[PDB]
This record gives C-alpha cells, sequence and structure tokens, in this order.
C-alpha cells in the first residue's frame, strides 16, 4: 500500500497528456474504442453523467 | 487548372486542420479549439440517437458527420470575399442529394421486400381510398430526393449573389451625387448584417440537412 | 445564369465526388475514433 | 382521479429535503378508518 | 396585495409582482393585473414585494385576483429552500410502484412530482 | 464591386474578434477546467480507497 | 496522433456507392448532351 | 429598345409587391412581444432580443424584393 | 416616348399594392396593444416605448415600397 | 427579340410576389416561440432547435421563388 | 420569338404558387411550438407528424416549382 | 399560331395559382391534428385516421387543378 501511493505519487497526468500514453499502460483503452467502434454505436456509457452531453439544447 | 479542382482541395486542407492544429497534444482535456469538435459530435450523436436511434444510428453516424462538416465548412469558404463555393456548384449538391435518396430506397425494398411499399400505405382508412394514398406517398417518397438538395443550393447560391449584388450597388452609390458619397458606410454596415446572416444559414443548413436526411432515414429503416 | 450553365458538369463532378469519398473515409477512420479515444479514456480515468 | 385528490399527493409527497418538523409529517399522515354506511346498513369500514 | 393563505400557514397577506405557474402556462401579476380565477399547478413560484424576492415551492393551489386587487392564493404548503435528493430515491421507487398498480394515479402523479422536484 | 465585399468581409472578421473571441475563450476555459475537475477527482478517489 | 480503426462502412454503405456508380454514368452522358445541346 | 424599357418600368412595380409580406411579418412578431409580456410580465429580458431577431429576419425577405426591383429599376 | 411615359405611370400603379400589407401590420401591433394592457393593465409604461418601435418598423417596409413608387414617379 | 428580353424582366418581376408568403411565414414561426415561452419558460431548451429548424424551412420556399428570379434575370 | 418570350412570361406566373407552401410550412411548425409548449411532453409523438405535414405543405409549391421548370428551361 | 402555343406556356402558369391554396390546406389539418393530440394527450387513434382522410380531401382541389395545368401544358 506504500507502493501503491507512491506509484500514484510518481505517475498522475491530471494536467493533461497523450491519450497514446494511457494506451500504452492499458492496451485495454485502444481496445473499448475500438469495440465501440466495432459495435455500431459511437455513444459511451456513463460518459454523459460526468463529462458534458454538449448539445444546443 | 480548374477552379473547381481547386476548391475541393482547400476543402480537404481545412478539415485536417481541425483534427491536427485544432486537436494539440491529442489531450484528455481537450484543446480550446476542440471542445468545438466535441460538441459537433455530442449533439450529432443525441441527434442521431434521437432520429433514427437505432443500433445503426452510430452506424450511419459517419455519413451524416460528414456532411454536416462538408456544409459547416463550405460556408466558410463562401464567406471569403473571392472564393466561391463547391456547394454553388448545384449540380454537386443536388446529385448527392439524389444519390443518397436513392441508396435509402434501395436500402427500403432490400430490407423490407414487396412490403416495402406498405410505407406507402399510411394508416387503416376506407378501401375506396386505399390506393389515392399509396400514389401520394410514393409521390412525396420520391419529392424527397430533390427537396434536400434545392434547399442547400438555393440558400448558399442566393447568399453569395445577394451579397455580390448589393456590394456592387454599393460601389455605384459613391458614383451617384455628392449626398450619397456622404453616408456610404450606412449600406456597407447592412452588407455587414447579411454576411452574418449568411454564416448563420449556412451553419443552419448544414444542421438542417443532417437532420433532413435522419428523417428519411427514420422513415426507410423502421417503415415510418 | 450562363455562369453556372458550363458543359464542364462531369469534370467537376468527378473532382466532386472524390472529395466526398475521401472525407467519409478520412472522418470514419481516423478523427471520429480520435474523439471516442478522449471519451472512453476520460472515463476510464473516471472509473480508476 | 379526483383534483384535490391530485393535490393531496402532492402535498403528501412535498413534505420530502427530510429536515422537516412533525406536525406536516403528522399532516402528511392519517390513521382514520373510513366506515360505510348506506340505508344504516355498513359496508365494511375500510381504511381512510 | 398577495394573500398567501395555507392551513398552517400565511405567509403574505404591497406584493408587487408574483409569478405563478397555473394551468394556463406561467401567469405574472404586476399591479393591477385582470381579475380571473386560476387553478394553480404544482409550482416553483416567486412573489416578490417590492424589489425583494421570496422563492417558495407551492404543492398547487388557487390563484385568484379578486376585482378588489387582492391576489388570493391558496395552497396546502410553502419556501423553495424546503425542496432540498432522498425524495429522488423515493421517486424511483415510485416509478417501480406504477408496474405493479387509485396506486396507478398515484404513481403518475409522483411523476408529475418528479418533474415539480426537477424544477428545484 | 467586389472589393466592397472584402470590406465587409474585413468588418465581419472584426466583430467576430470583438464580440466572440472572448466569449469563446471564456467557454472553452469553463469546458476545459470541468474535465480537469472530473479526471483528477478520479485520481483522488482511488487514493482515498489505498488509505482505508 | 494519427490511429486507423477499420469501420464496416464499405460494406454497410453498399446501396449509397451503387447509387454513386449509376449516376456516374448518366452525368458522363449528361455532360455530352449539355455539350451538344 | 421602348418595350424594353418599359419594361424595366414596368417591372420594377410587379417586384414592389413582395415587400407587403414583410410588412405584416415585422408586425406578428411584436404583437407577440406584446401579448407575451402582458402575460409574464418578467419574461421581457429574454424575449426582447427574441424579438429584435424575428423581425430582423422577417424584413430580411422584404430586402431580397427590394434588391429585384432594383435590379430591373437601375440595372 | 409615349410607351415610356406610360410605363413609368404603369409601374407606379403596380407599386402602390405593396402598401396594403404594411397597413394590416400597423393594426396587428395596435390590437395586441389594447388586448394586452387589458390583460395586464399597468403594463402600459413599459410597453408604450415598444410600441411605438414596432409601428416604426413595420411602417418602413411600407416607405420602401412608396419610394419605389416615388422613384417611377419623378425618375 | 426585344419582346423575349421584355419577357425576361416582366416574368422576373411577377415572380417576385411569391416572396410575400415567407416573410409571413417566418414571422409566425417566431410568434408561436414568443408565445410559448411567455406561458412557460422551462420548455425553451427543447423549444429552440425546433424553432430554428421551422425558420429555415419556412425560408427555403422564398428563396426558390428568388432563384426563379435569377434564372430569368442573369439568365 | 414570342414563344421564347411567352415561356419566360408563364414561368414568372408558376413561381407565384410556392407562396401558399411557405405559409403552410410556418402553420405547422407553429402548432408544433405551441402545442409543446403546453405540454411539456407531447413532443415525442407529434414531431414524425410535424416532418409529414412539412414534407407535405412544401410538396405541393414543389409542384408549382416543377410546373415553373416545365416553362423555364423546358 | 404563334398566339395560341404563346397561350399554352402563359396559360399553364395562370394555372398554377390554384395550387398554392391546397398547400396552406394540408397545414391547416396538420396544425389541427397537432392541437388534438397536444390536448387530450389520448385522441389520437380516432383523430388520426380522421386527419389522413381529412388531408386526402384538402389536397384534392389542388390536384384537380393540376390535372388542368397539364392538360393546357402539354396538350
Amino acid at each position: 500500500l506504500q507502493s501503491t501511493l507512491d506509484n500514484i505519487q510518481s505517475a498522475r497526468p491530471f494536467d493533461e497528456l497523450t491519450v497514446d500514453d494511457l494506451t500504452k499502460i492499458k492496451p485495454e483503452i485502444d481496445a473499448k474504442v475500438e469495440e465501440m467502434v466495432k459495435k455500431g454505436k459511437w455513444d459511451v456509457p456513463g460518459y454523459k453523467d460526468r463529462f458534458g452531453n454538449l448539445n444546443v439544447m | 487548372l480548374t477552379t473547381f479542382s481547386l476548391y475541393t482541395i482547400i476543402v480537404l486542407l481545412v478539415i485536417t486542420s481541425l483534427y491536427t492544429l485544432t486537436n494539440n497534444n491529442n489531450k484528455i482535456i481537450g484543446s480550446r479549439w476542440l471542445i468545438s469538435q466535441e460538441a459537433i459530435y455530442d449533439t450529432i450523436m443525441n441527434m442521431t440517437k434521437g432520429q433514427i436511434g437505432g443500433k445503426n444510428w452510430g452506424l450511419y453516424f459517419p455519413m451524416i458527420f460528414t456532411l454536416f462538416m462538408f456544409i459547416f465548412i463550405a460556408n466558410l469558404i463562401s464567406m471569403i470575399p473571392y472564393s466561391f463555393a463547391l456547394s454553388a456548384h448545384l449540380v454537386f449538391i443536388i446529385s448527392l442529394s439524389i444519390v443518397i435518396w436513392l441508396g435509402n430506397t434501395i436500402l427500403g425494398l432490400y430490407k423490407h421486400g414487396w412490403v416495402f411499399f406498405s410505407l406507402f400505405v399510411p394508416a387503416g382508412t376506407p378501401l375506396p381510398l386505399v390506393p389515392l394514398l399509396v400514389i401520394i406517398e410514393t409521390l412525396s417518397y420520391f419529392a424527397r430526393a430533390i427537396s434536400l438538395g434545392l434547399r442547400l443550393g438555393s440558400n448558399i447560391l442566393a447568399g453569395h449573389l445577394l451579397m455580390v449584388i448589393l456590394a456592387g450597388l454599393t460601389f455605384n452609390f459613391m458614383l451617384i451625387n455628392l449626398f450619397t458619397l456622404v453616408f456610404g458606410f450606412v449600406p456597407l454596415a447592412m452588407i455587414l448584417a447579411i454576411m452574418m446572416l449568411e454564416f448563420a444559414i449556412g451553419i443552419i443548413q448544414g444542421y438542417v440537412w443532417a437532420i433532413l436526411t435522419a428523417s428519411y432515414l427514420k422513415d426507410a429503416v423502421y417503415l415510418h | 445564369m450562363p455562369q453556372l450553365v458550363p458543359f464542364y458538369f462531369m469534370n467537376q463532378l468527378t473532382y466532386g465526388f472524390l472529395l466526398m469519398i475521401t472525407l467519409l473515409i478520412l472522418f470514419s477512420q481516423f478523427f471520429l475514433p480520435m474523439i471516442l479515444r478522449l471519451y472512453v479514456s476520460r472515463l476510464f480515468i473516471s472509473k480508476l | 382521479i379526483s383534483y384535490a385528490a391530485y393535490l393531496n399527493v402532492a402535498a403528501q409527497a412535498i413534505r420530502s429535503t427530510e429536515l422537516q418538523t412533525a406536525s406536516v409529517l403528522n399532516r402528511s399522515q392519517t390513521d382514520a378508518f373510513y366506515t360505510q354506511y348506506k340505508n344504516a346498513s355498513e359496508p365494511t369500514p375500510i381504511t381512510k | 396585495k398577495l394573500q398567501f393563505a395555507l392551513p398552517h400557514e400565511t405567509l403574505y397577506s404591497e406584493v408587487t409582482q408574483v409569478n405563478l405557474p397555473a394551468k394556463s402556462g406561467r401567469i405574472g401579476v404586476l399591479a393591477n393585473h385582470v381579475p380571473t380565477v386560476e387553478q394553480l399547478l404544482p409550482g416553483v413560484v416567486e412573489v416578490m414585494e417590492g424589489s425583494n424576492s421570496k422563492k417558495f415551492f407551492i404543492s398547487g393551489g388557487f390563484a385568484t385576483v379578486q376585482p378588489d386587487s387582492q391576489l388570493c392564493v391558496t395552497a396546502i404548503e410553502a419556501p423553495l429552500e424546503s425542496f432540498s435528493e432522498n425524495i429522488k430515491n423515493l421517486l424511483a421507487e415510485a416509478k417501480k410502484n406504477v408496474s405493479s398498480s387509485r396506486e396507478a394515479a398515484e404513481a403518475a402523479i409522483q411523476v408529475e412530482v418528479l418533474e415539480n422536484l426537477q424544477s428545484v | 464591386d467586389e472589393s466592397i465585399l472584402l470590406l465587409t468581409f474585413l468588418g465581419f472578421t472584426g466583430l467576430v474578434a470583438k464580440y466572440l473571441a472572448p466569449a469563446y475563450k471564456d467557454f472553452a476555459d469553463a469546458r476545459m477546467k470541468k474535465v480537469s475537475d472530473v479526471l483528477n477527482a478520479s485520481r483522488n478517489k482511488h487514493v482515498e480507497a489505498v488509505k482505508d | 496522433m494519427l490511429k486507423r480503426f477499420p469501420t464496416p462502412i464499405l460494406k454497410v454503405y453498399w446501396p449509397f456507392f451503387v447509387a454513386g456508380a449509376a449516376v456516374y454514368y448518366g452525368m458522363s452522358k449528361a455532360a455530352d448532351l449539355s455539350s451538344n445541346t | 429598345m421602348q418595350l424594353v424599357l418599359a419594361a424595366k418600368y414596368i417591372g420594377a412595380g410587379i417586384s414592389t409587391i413582395g415587400l407587403l409580406g414583410a410588412g405584416i411579418g415585422i408586425a406578428i412578431v411584436f404583437a407577440a412581444l406584446i401579448n407575451g409580456v402582458s402575460r409574464n410580465p418578467s419574461i421581457k429580458d429574454t424575449v426582447f432580443p427574441m424579438a429584435i431577431l424575428g423581425f430582423a429576419l422577417s424584413e430580411a425577405t422584404g430586402l431580397f424584393c427590394l434588391m429585384v426591383s432594383f435590379l430591373l429599376l437601375f440595372g
């Protein structure tokens, strides 16, 4: 747990960062995006409830 | 070479910049310019999730997105006081509209057999006027082919031409008597209001295109 | 108007339809998933 | 259902922040027993 | 002058502008307004006496401008601050309840109340 | 003729920088902040769990 | 930056593409008909 | 030439008719404004910018008629 | 030329038709005023500036029409 | 020939009459918005997309008319 | 000559037909906006029907326009 | 000869005017449909087949008019 605290302290890109770097540490990122392209939607479930709906209405 | 060909190149170069010099660093926060292309993505996501709302809403979302962005950019080209729209070549816009309409008709015919023609039966009504109500549904169905195209074409072309006519007239205002030389800025301001209006109706037209061919696609995917 | 009646219709239309197929692919394969990367990444960070 | 029954249900619901006083809550509950009579002969007293 | 009266309170008895949500949309009263009866729907209500403004949450009632310019408002309970997410949790239950089943109408009223709650 | 149209375009771009550019800056800034706050909040959130 | 993702809009969009080809042929002939109007 | 010149002066008059539609149009927006403000009292802050926009769009249709008139008359 | 002089007088007449729209428009604004003020009899002082504006704008569309008439009449 | 050129300019004037209809139409869509808002301001955000949609669609018929005029005039 | 002129005149007159469709469109959209402002909730059922009504109202105008093009070009 | 040929094309233009009324007619039916359904939330099942009939009859006057237009134009 001490190591876990150190690990977030030594790495936390909370001001920005390339999405590719997140893909590199977690290729699940690119996988989930790909699964969504494959599925036939451009919805992201839960995205809308903690990030914008960005619509006129 | 060919002005039309040259303007197709300019459009491509504008669009690349919206995901290169606007999408700066691929931030997980998103660049200030790139917030616009998030909002476009979401308001058309929620629009074609509204309009067609299938599992194929996102499957027909790239086509509905490049029909948005095309019209959105080509009414920036139309704001340039010496560069003339691709959309102002009406033959490209109308042709595109009929093509999209044909690809709906074929899709509908294929997907729903000869009971595709049940789309053209509106509702239960007295039997001697049931065939009448098939005829003036098929007519209105192939009104969809040209209506969408003539709408966009007329607005953009008429707008650019309107501006050019008033600009030429305000040139000739300075050449009539000296009381008109004074207050030569007052007509220029009228053109500014119109230039604002032509920008507005061009952004409105991109949404109106993409909602109308969502409404037609609503009819085609799910009969009625 | 005479200026909007050339006979160069197919020449124009060739360059036009080439642009449509190009932009469609360009958005669909490249730039649309590049927005979807931001969304999914934001949500994954949101989860953890 | 009756308009004032509609308003009644709404008023009862409206007493929910939960931080509201007992008298409101008492005004939002009843234990009364609706006896039913007719021509003396009594349909069974369903709770009010 | 607003007469705002309730079976347990009466917060007003001159009130300059009152903005009301009624089964006729929204009505605003400023000084002499037409002397009418309007059924008040469940509401988010503003009452202004001078420029000073008081926000009320109103459980529906009646609004009636009298021809003596007495805006008689009668409603079952009142402020906007009292409204403040347990109500959302109860409303979720109420949505469930309609599925099985007066209770059908009641749960429908609960959906209406959910709209009124969202208004806050 | 078209030089009058170029004057109209110059006025138009002036108006954009006058009205829209500070507003769009404020809007863009606001949204940018919101994304950042959620992202960093979630980082914090798992850090709390570690401590628990 | 760029990462490609294959989107199956090249075999779901077959009636759209078919309409384009037919119109291409007709527009070749239309250009010829207008050049011999 | 006398025929074509006569066509300019006559044709201008014909075009002038289109302006009438915009004229009624301006009024419809302002009538809506007056009614709406009387209903709410306080809605007016929102509605007054919308009223100006509605007038302008209707007015613009009128101006299109006027420029066709000037194309025939002057042009 | 008799044809040209005639054409001016004809075209002028045609222009005059457009004015009818503005006349109706003005009335529409005033009707709304009467009903509105009746509906909230205290709104009047706020509304009266708005009313003169709406009148002027509806009338203005009429003015442009009348100008095209005067141009055919006098030039 | 003069008859043909005359007919272009006359025909142009005649077509321009169609524009009046759109001018009234635009005002009507906005009037509905104004009345709707004053009667309920909470609906407004849902309504705003529909309002813009109706504006464009209404305007389009007037612009169709204007294009026939330009097809005659310039063409 | 006279025949060529005549089709140009006829084209002008036919264009007027569009006027009725334009008023028509506005009446459909006005009713949509009033209905939805009354209900807060009618819109889901009503909006498809409103687009149908729009299409039909415009379509009558397109018939006018099609006669106009048969005159003008044809 | 020339006058008769002219009269066909001109006559067709004149005929096309009648169609406009049917355009307004259809809109009135759909407006009433919208209004009725918004009033009840539930009249619609009775009203919708009734409405399709109303549409058909209002349209029909236009179709008769169009028939005559084609008889003049093509014939």
